This record gives C-alpha cells, structure tokens and sequence, in this order.
C-alpha cells in the first residue's frame, strides 16, 4: 500500500475498528446502548471536569459550592443538571445493555462478559461517591448507612469501615476522599471500556436470531455510523427533555438541605439505580446475610454463562425463557418500587417474595426452562 | 441526660423480663442521676427523639421504635436497646465519654 | 409403557415448534444451533449441498431479521419435515471427543 | 487478522441491490408499519405484557393495603370495646 | 376575602356534604367520650382533602 | 405514622412546560418575605440581585438593598463601620447564628427559605397549602401553645405563628392583600429563589424541542438514505446442483 | 446546536457573576 491514510499511520489503522469492521446486518435497536454507553461516559467527564472547575470539597462549602455553580456561574446550572440527569441516563443505558446480553446470549463472550461486569460495578462506585459530593442530607446519610453496612464483616469490618471513612464518622476526611476517587474512577473506567471493546473485536456482535452472521456482514461506516448518530440524537433528546423540562423529576431526592448530622429523613434510600439492591438487602433480617445477598444481586451476573442450559444462545427462538426473562425484568421493576417504600409489613412481605423470585428466575427457573425447551425441540 | 428522682424510680420499677432486652437501669449507668446514650437507635440508626415514645423515653420517628428513659427497646422494629458509650466520671462535674 | 403420553408430546412439541418463531423465518432446527466447537466440526463435515443450503437459509433468515419481515405463510418450515441433517454429523463429533476424553483418564 | 476476506465461504448466492439515489428511503411506511407493527406487537404482547400486568395488580393492591392498615388506624382492633 | 368564600362553596357539593357526616359523628363521638384515644383529626383528613381539591381550581381564577 | 395530607396541583402561571414566572407575583412575593418573613427565616444564597429577575431596577434594588444594610447592615455580618451602598451583600440573617434562632422560637430552627420549594418534598403546593392551611385541632386532641395544629405537617404539628393573615402588608400597586392572595405571591417569589434559572431553562426547552423536531426527522431520512440499498435488496440462490 | 453548547461551556469559565459582581464597583 501507498497513501492509504488508514494503514499508513499505525495509529490510524487502530481506528478502522469503527469504519471497516464486520458488523452483522440484522441487529435490533438494542445494540445502540453500547455506543450511547460510551457517549454517556464522555459527557459525564466533560461535564464533571467543568463542575470540578468550580466545586470545593469541604464540609463548609461543598453545599455552597454546588449552590454557587447553579447560581452565579454562567451556564453552570445546565452543566450541573446535565451532569446529574446524565448519570441517570448512564444507568438507564447500562441496564438496557445488560438486558440485551441476558436475552440474546451475548454473554457467551465470557471474557467480554467479565469486563462488562467490572464496568458495571466500577460505574456503580462512581455514582455512589459523586452523589455525596454535594453533601446534602440525602447524600450525608446514604453514605453512612451504606458504608456502615460494611461493618457487617465480623473480624475486620469495623476496623475497615473506619479506614474508608478516615475517622469515626463522615466529616471532611471522607468528603475529600470521595471527591478524589470520583475523579479518577471514570478515567480508569475508560481504560476498561477500551479493554472491553478489545476483546469484543475478536468475535464481533451477536444477533437477535442468535446464529453467526459471517455470511451476512456489513460496513460499519456506511450504516452503523448513522445509526449511532441517530441513537445519540434520541439519547440527548431524553437527556435534555429531563434536564430542561423536569430537572428534578427523575432525581427523587428533594433533599437540597445541608447535612445536619443529628437530623434524619426517616426515608433514607439510594437513587433509582440502586433501589433493586436496596430492596434485596432489607429482605434479610440479619445484617451480614443482607450484605452477602446484596453483593450476590449484582455479583450473580458472572454466573449466568455457567447457568446457560440451552443449545440456542438466542432467547429469540425460545418462548418459556422469554416469559421468565420478562418477569425478572418486571420483578426488577417491582423491587425498585419497594426501594422507595416505608419499611413496613405491606412492602416487607412483598419485597421478600420478590427477592426470592429474582434469585429463582436467575438461579433455578430459567435453567430448567432451558432444558425443557431443548427437550421439546428433541435437541 | 440528667434524670430525676421521679425519672430514676420510673425506670427503676420496670420489670426487666417484659423488656425486649433485659437491662437493669443499674447495669447501664454508673451514677444513677446520670444516663448517657449514643443517639443511634439500633434498628437502622437515625437519631431518636428524647421525650417522645410511649414508654416515657426517646422516639425514633424513622420506623416506630419506642425507647424508655434508660433507653431500652420496648416497641420495635428495633433489635436491641440503645448503646452506652464508654465514659468515666473524673472530677465531680466531669465525665469523659471515650 | 408410552402409548398415550408419548403420542401426545408430539402435540406440545408441534405446538412449541411453531411457537418458536424460527419456523416463520424459513430456518430449520439444525440451523438454530449454538455454534460451538463440536457443532463447528460437524458443520465442516457437511457435503456441498447440505452445507451451502445452511448458508442460504441463514442468509435469508438474517435478511428477514434485519428487515423485521416474516416469510409468507405458504413458504414456512413444517414440523413434519424435521431435517435433523446436522444430528448425524454432530453425534459422531461428540462421540469422537467423548472417547478422546475417556481414553485420557488412565 | 483480516475480517473481510476471511469470514466464511459462500457459494452460489446472487444478491441484487439498488442505489440510494434511485430509491425512496420511506417505503409506504404508514402502511407497512401498521401491519408489521401490528403483527409483531401481537406476537410480543402475550410473551411480554403479562408480567407487567402482574406488577400493576401487585402495585395497586400493595398500596391499597398500606394506606388501609395505616389509615385504618382502628383496623387492627376496633374502638368500641 | 377570596379564599374564605370559595372554601365554603367547595364543601357544598354532594360529595362534600356526603363525607362531612363522618366529621360530624366524629366530633360528637370524641367530645362526649373525651377520654378516648380516638382522633377526630383523622376524620377531618378526608373532608379537608375533598374541600381543597375543589378550592384550588376555582380559587385560582379569583386572585391576581 | 400519621397520614400526611398532600398539596393540590394548585393552578400556577408556570405549571406548564412553556409557562414562565410572573414577575409581578415575584415582586409582590418578595415584599411578603421581606416584611412578613425576614424576621425569623433567612435566604443566604439570595443576593440583592432581583434587578432583572424581579424587575426591580438597579437603582430600585440598590436603594432597597441600601436601607437593608443601613438597619440590619454589615454590623450583623462583622463590617463594624458598614452602612448603605453595597449590592454584593446577601439577605440579612435574622439572627447571629442558628443556636440563637432556635432560642427566639423556642427550640425550633427557622428553615432557610432559599430552597424550601425545592427542598421539602412537594414543592410550592405544600408551601402554599401550609401557610393557607390552618384548621381547628381535632376533637380529643391536645396542643402545647407552640404546637399549633396544621393539616399539612408530617408530624401533624408545627411551631408556626400566624404565617400570613389578611392585610399583613401593603403592596405598591394595590394588590388586594388576602391571606391567600399574599400566599400566591409569596410562594411564587420562593419558587424563583429556589430555581433562578426557571425561565431561561423553559426558554431553551422550547428551542431544544423545535430544533429536535428538525433533526430527528432529517437524521432519520439520512439513516434510510444509506440503509436503503440493504432494505431494498433482494436475493437469489442458484446452485449448480 | 453545537455553537450554543460549546459557547455555554466556555462562558462557564469566562467570568462568574459572583466575581464579576464586584468588578467595576468601587
Ligand atoms: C417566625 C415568626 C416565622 C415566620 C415569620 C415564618 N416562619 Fe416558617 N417556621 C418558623 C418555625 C419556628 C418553623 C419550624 C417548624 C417546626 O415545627 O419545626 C417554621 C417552619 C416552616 C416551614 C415548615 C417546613 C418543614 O419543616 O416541614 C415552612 C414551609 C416555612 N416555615 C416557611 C415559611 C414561609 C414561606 C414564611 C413566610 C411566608 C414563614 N415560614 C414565616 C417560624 C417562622
Ligand atoms: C460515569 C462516571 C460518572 C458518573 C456516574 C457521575 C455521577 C455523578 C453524580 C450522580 C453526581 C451527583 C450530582 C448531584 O446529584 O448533585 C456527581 C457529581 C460530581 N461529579 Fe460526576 N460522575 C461521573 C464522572 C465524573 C467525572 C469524570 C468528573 C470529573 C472530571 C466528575 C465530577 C463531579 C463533580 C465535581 C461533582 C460535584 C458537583 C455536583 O453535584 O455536580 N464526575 N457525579
Ligand atoms: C462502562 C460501560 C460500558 C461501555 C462503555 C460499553 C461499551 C460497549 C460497546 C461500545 C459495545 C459494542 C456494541 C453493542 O453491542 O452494543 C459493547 C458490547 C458488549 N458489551 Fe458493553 N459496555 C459497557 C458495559 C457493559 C456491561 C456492564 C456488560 C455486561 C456485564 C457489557 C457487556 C457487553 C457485551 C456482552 C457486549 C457484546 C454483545 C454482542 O454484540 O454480542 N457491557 N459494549
Ligand atoms: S431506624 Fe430507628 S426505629 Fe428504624
């Protein structure tokens, strides 16, 4: 070759994973969440860096600081409400991502699946510390009760909760830590994303049918660049619709109140993206039992590869799992509901059966259904 | 919390057994007139409200747990009673929690 | 002792077969298989006719999927015509490997 | 390695395509959508909608009870007696 | 001036009349058996709601 | 565990996506806060920047901000010798410091109104239905004098003196100062101190909606332009067989 | 779209009404 810009630079060749790559034809709209996933990572970052261009990480000021970003600073208001709302999107997008993987068996790509999982959990940490930066009543308490929930561990716990906090409570020491880790996680996560992409590039994108498409492959540039741009267009739409018309709507927490360590919103809860795991935790009387089961909520993802029982990696051709897949999703919705519920009889009893349903759906029902379907097909 | 000859007795006459947790007021303080508690209801620990409840003690709005005057669990869903931080009375006006 | 029960499974079977949509796509059961290392070798063992067939079928199928269009009612795969053409090939491949595994015990 | 010349082996298939500039990008969209949208939704509805329906009942009932049991402050045990 | 009139009207509707009967018995039950733990507040809490839904819509057209 | 009554979706000029804030209301409301409310509740993030937000001129608010620094002035902030003039000063703190504040109101601590609308669950509805909601304690109920009964407080009891009562103040123009009429204006000024961007953001909304209605359709066509070859595509299979 | 978006993000740095308030006022 001569003057083929792409492979001339070696660097520019590495970018031909976007333009020249084999991309399956058939492909639900669901896959745009990968790309959007990145979109969100880049938006949070640009946004973060500007907010962290006018934010301070002290008890005294932090609330003020945010308050000042939203008042005196030019276009700081949208930047901040764009950053808050974004993170919602970021999660809304994440959970589409994992749904798709669950449903079409994209998770067969074990190595890719394991990175995903790390991805998911890393963002999860990020979101947990950022929300505490503004140091408002919800944030303040939410950190205590989550962090303390780590003191369940018998031997260490206790010592360890105190190291993480940098003291006995959550004063300045903790507050500056979260500021620093919030800042540096996303950068580390981008490396991961790319590592994730790396592995995925070695086997390409699965499809709704569930079969290899090698016999049908398309230009990523021609087709999938417009799709992705279009995806954006809708993604942004949702992010501005939220951010411009209903800034606070999705941000359940109304606690714009500077944190007073004796005061407490009897209704303490993580934002929507954490409710599942909250609910699941409450269902267990015992503290430690609840922390294990909380971890297992999320950490149970990496099992599913091994659970796979059918011969069709595609759920597309299998009824019964399509029914229990949906139910889990609706069980997951049910759990999210509990999250914002008084912890009383009505909700308790419900959550408890939802938390068993979720683990049944994942651990026991689906796997059996797999088998059955295989046996009805005579496979 | 600086109690009262009327308050001490109050908490003194309460029949242990019928207390979720069995805690003599005397095993939870050092010097009767005084009672010092770590304001963290045991349940999910969001601060109680002294002078609230049904057992003349402390209330934790958060979920409906009443705490007596010695601050002993009497209406759940709290698990245990209130903790009593470490503290030695040094001079007659001085006690050091910790 | 299966006369009534196992002559009625075909009833759920039949139900189930057309339930799963792949019927409609013009695809067959063997073409819906998870392409793993054994399937892979079976696949490779196919004659030109069988094997090119499985390529057009999947071509026509992924085309439909891309366009969200179902094949006409007249042109659909009928359960009574279960070409289990991979099965023969696929069995052996497994058979060979089970042996290999076993021979490696001690 | 190389992803385009090395995917698989395909014999005897013709394809026929047309240029963008020769065709229309919106092919009787209302007409296809209705019938296609209709035909897949109706093959989805049964497999998808149920569990959501279920949640709704459980939501509804589940909130009624709460308000009752709590607003029915006399619910547990009556007043007169 | 404005608020005070509209409120009345609102409690003149067949559903306000109907659910005020619980208030009336409440008040008397409670006042006569004054030692009871019965809350008349809780009873009032239904009336108020229906009065106020109404109030809002109308009350608004009368202010500046 | 007491039922809490909830606020009506009270008819507001701004309830609607495009609806915006009514400054005259703001204006009025302001005074309400300043005369009725400055006494025990503070507004720390609010400067004397109503100018354009509240239609008070620069000269108007300068003057309005000057007298507030003459009486409550920077002597309460720590500017020993400070008097009339300045505009960077923030609304004057009812009391030196919180602890005081609770003493003046006996244990209770007058919440900073800056964000009340956006703080407390339930927005300006709650705030309006609190002030305008004050009814007779319920048969068989007891009330410590401070504990006035209010139909909309969580715990069913608030330490609030006559928030607002008819003819509490008088507005320049002549707006009929009804308990409620004044509340409608007081809330509105709160809405705004809570979210000063209210109007700009709804504006942009408008411009983001039009734009997006031009880009969404456009961009979709692009997407079909390109893909068309694929979708229009037809296939043939001719083995030698 | 890009123009305003970018512009907002750069003015976010230009000069905060906080500071600018005191500017030119002595
Ligand atoms: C002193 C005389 C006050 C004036 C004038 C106003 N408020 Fe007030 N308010 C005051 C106290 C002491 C308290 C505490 C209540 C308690 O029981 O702790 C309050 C409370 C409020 C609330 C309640 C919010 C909540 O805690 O749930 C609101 C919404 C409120 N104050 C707003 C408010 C407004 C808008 C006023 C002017 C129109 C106003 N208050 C006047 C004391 C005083
Ligand atoms: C996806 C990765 C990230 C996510 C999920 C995320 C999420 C969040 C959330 C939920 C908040 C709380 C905001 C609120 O509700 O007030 C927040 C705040 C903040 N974040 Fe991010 N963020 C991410 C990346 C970043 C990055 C990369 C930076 C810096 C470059 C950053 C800087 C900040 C700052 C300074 C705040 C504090 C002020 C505020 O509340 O806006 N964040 N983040
Ligand atoms: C930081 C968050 C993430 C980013 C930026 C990201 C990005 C991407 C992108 C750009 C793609 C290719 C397109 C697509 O299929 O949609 C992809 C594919 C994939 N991702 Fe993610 N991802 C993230 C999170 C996750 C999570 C949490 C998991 C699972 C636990 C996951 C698992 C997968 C899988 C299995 C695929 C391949 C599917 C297929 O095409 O067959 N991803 N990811
Ligand atoms: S956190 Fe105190 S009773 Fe529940």
């Amino acid at each position: 070759m001569t003057n083929i810009r792409k492979s001339h630079p070696l660097m520019k060749i590495v970018n031909n994973a976007f333009i020249d790559l084999p991309a399956p034809s058939n492909i639900s709209s669901w896959w745009n969440f990968g790309s959007l996933l990145g979109i969100c990572l880049i938006l949070q970052i640009l946004t973060g860096l500007f907010l962290a261009m006018h934010y301070t990480s002290d008890t005294t000021t932090a609330f003020s600081s945010v308050t000042h970003i939203c008042r005196d600073v030019n276009y700081g208001w949208i930047i901040r409400y764009m950053h808050a709302n974004g993170a919602s999107m970021f999660f809304i997008c994440l959970y589409m991502h994992v749904g798709r993987g669950l449903y079409y068996g994209s998770y067969t790509f074990l190595e890719t699946w394991n990175i995903g999982v790390i991805l998911l959990l890393t963002v999860m940490a990020t979101a947990f510390m950022g929300y505490v930066l503004p140091w408002g009543q919800m944030s303040f308490w939410g950190a205590t009760v989550i962090t303390n929930l780590l003191s369940a561990i018998p031997y260490i716990g206790t010592n360890l909760v105190e190291w993480i906090w940098g003291g006995f409570s959550v004063d300045k020491a903790t507050l500056t830590r979260f500021f620093a880790f919030h800042f540096i996680l996303p950068f580390i996560i981008m490396a991961i994303a790319m590592v994730h992409l790396l592995f995925l590039h070695e086997t390409g994108s699965n499809n709704p049918t569930g079969i290899s498409s090698d016999v049908d492959k398309i230009p990523f540039h021609p087709y999938y660049t417009i799709k992705d741009i279009l995806g954006a267009l809708l993604l942004i739409l949702a992010l501005m619709l939220l951010v411009l018309f209903a800034p606070d709507l999705l941000g359940d927490p109304d606690n714009y109140t500077p944190a007073n360590p004796l005061n407490t919103p009897p209704h303490i809860k993580p934002e929507w993206y954490f409710l599942f795991a909250y609910a699941i935790l409450r269902s267990i009387p015992n503290k430690l039992g609840g922390v294990l089961a909380l971890a297992f909520s999320i950490l149970i993802l990496a099992l599913i590869p091994l659970l796979h029982t059918s011969k069709q990696r595609s759920m597309m051709f299998r009824p019964l799992s399509q029914c229990l897949f949906w139910a889990l999703v609706a069980d997951l919705l049910t759990l999210t509901w509990i999250g914002g519920q008084p912890v009383e009889h009505p909700y308790i009893t419900i959550g408890q059966l939802a938390s068993v349903l979720y683990f049944l759906l994942i651990l026991v029902l689906m796997p059996t259904a797999g088998t059955i379907e295989n046996k009805l097909l005579k496979w | 919390r600086h109690r009262t000859k009327k308050e001490i007795d109050q908490e003194a006459a309460v029949e242990v057994s019928q207390l979720r947790d069995p805690q003599h007021d005397l095993e939870r303080v050092k010097k009767p007139e005084w009672v010092i508690l770590i304001g963290v209801c045991t349940h999910l620990g969001c601060v109680p409200i002294a002078n609230a409840g049904d057992f003349g003690g402390y209330y934790c709005p958060c979920h409906g747990s009443h705490y007596d005057a010695s601050g002993r669990i009497r209406k759940g869903p709290a698990p245990l009673n209130l903790e009593v931080p470490s503290y030695e009375f040094t001079s007659d006006d001085m006690v050091i929690v910790g | 002792a299966v006369s009534a029960s196992s002559r009625w499974l075909e009833g759920i079977r039949k139900w189930y077969y057309n339930a799963a949509g792949f019927n409609k796509l013009g695809l067959m059961r063997d073409d819906t298989i998870h392409e793993n290392d054994d399937v892979k070798e079976a696949i490779r063992r196919l004659p030109e006719n069988l094997y090119d067939d499985r390529v057009f079928r999947i071509k026509r199928a992924l085309d439909l999927s891309m366009r969200q269009q179902i094949l006409p009612k007249e042109q659909w795969t009928k359960y009574e015509e279960d070409k289990s053409y991979l099965e023969p090939y696929l069995k052996e491949v497994i058979r060979e490997r089970k042996e290999r595994e076993e021979w490696a015990k001690k | 390695g190389r992803q385009f010349g090395h995917l698989t082996r395909v014999r005897h298939v013709i394809t026929y395509s047309l240029s963008p500039f020769e065709q229309r990008a919106f092919p009787h969209y209302f007409s296809k959508g209705i019938p296609n949208v209709l035909r897949r939704t109706r093959a989805c509805i049964l497999r998808v909608a149920p569990p959501f329906v279920a949640f709704y009942l459980v939501y509804t009932w589940g909130t009624q009870e709460f308000e009752k049991s709590k607003r029915k402050n006399p619910a547990a045990y009556e007043n007169d007696r | 001036d404005p608020l005070t009139t509209v409120r009345e009207q609102c409690e003149q509707l067949e559903k306000c009349v109907k659910a005020r009967e619980r208030l009336e018995l409440c008040d008397e039950r409670v006042s006569s058996r004054s030692q009871t733990e019965e809350d008349c507040t809780e009873e009032l809490l239904d009336f108020l709601h229906a009065r106020d839904h109404c109030v809002a819509h109308k009350l608004f057209n009368s202010l500046k | 565990s007491d039922l809490e009554l909830h606020p009506p979706s009270y008819p507001w000029s701004h309830r609607g996506l495009l609806s915006s804030l009514d400054h005259t209301s703001i204006r009025r409301g302001f005074q309400v806060y300043k005369q009725v409310c400055s006494s025990c509740h503070s507004m720390d993030y609010v400067a004397y920047r109503h100018l354009v937000g509240v239609c008070y001129t620069e000269d108007e608010a300068k003057a309005l901000a000057e007298e507030v620094e003459v009486q409550d002035g920077p002597n309460e902030d720590g500017e020993m010798f400070m008097r009339p003039g300045k505009l960077s000063d923030y609304f004057p703190k009812p009391y030196p410091n919180p602890e005081a504040a609770r003493a003046a109101n006996n244990g209770a601590l007058p919440p900073d109104l800056s964000y009340i609308v956006r703080a407390r669950h339930g927005g300006e509805d709650y705030v309006f239905s609190l002030l305008t909601g004050y009814c007779e304690p319920p048969t068989g109920v007891s009330l410590r004098e401070g504990l006035y009964f209010n139909p909309y407080f969580p715990g069913q009891a608030i330490g609030m003196a006559p928030p607002i009562y008819n003819e509490v103040l008088e507005f320049d123009d002549g707006t009929p100062a009804t308990m409620s009429q004044v509340a409608k204006d007081v809330c509105t000024f709160l809405r705004w101190a809570a979210e000063p961007e209210h109007d700009h953001r709804k504006r942009m909304g408008l411009k983001m909606l039009l734009m997006m209605g031009l880009l969404l359709p456009l961009v979709y066509a692009m997407k079909r332009h390109k893909w068309s070859v694929l979708k229009s595509r037809k296939l043939a299979y001719r083995p030698p067989k | 779209a890009a123009k305003n978006v970018v512009s907002q993000f750069v003015s976010s740095m230009s000069a905060s009404a906080d500071v600018l308030a005191m500017s030119k006022i002595e």
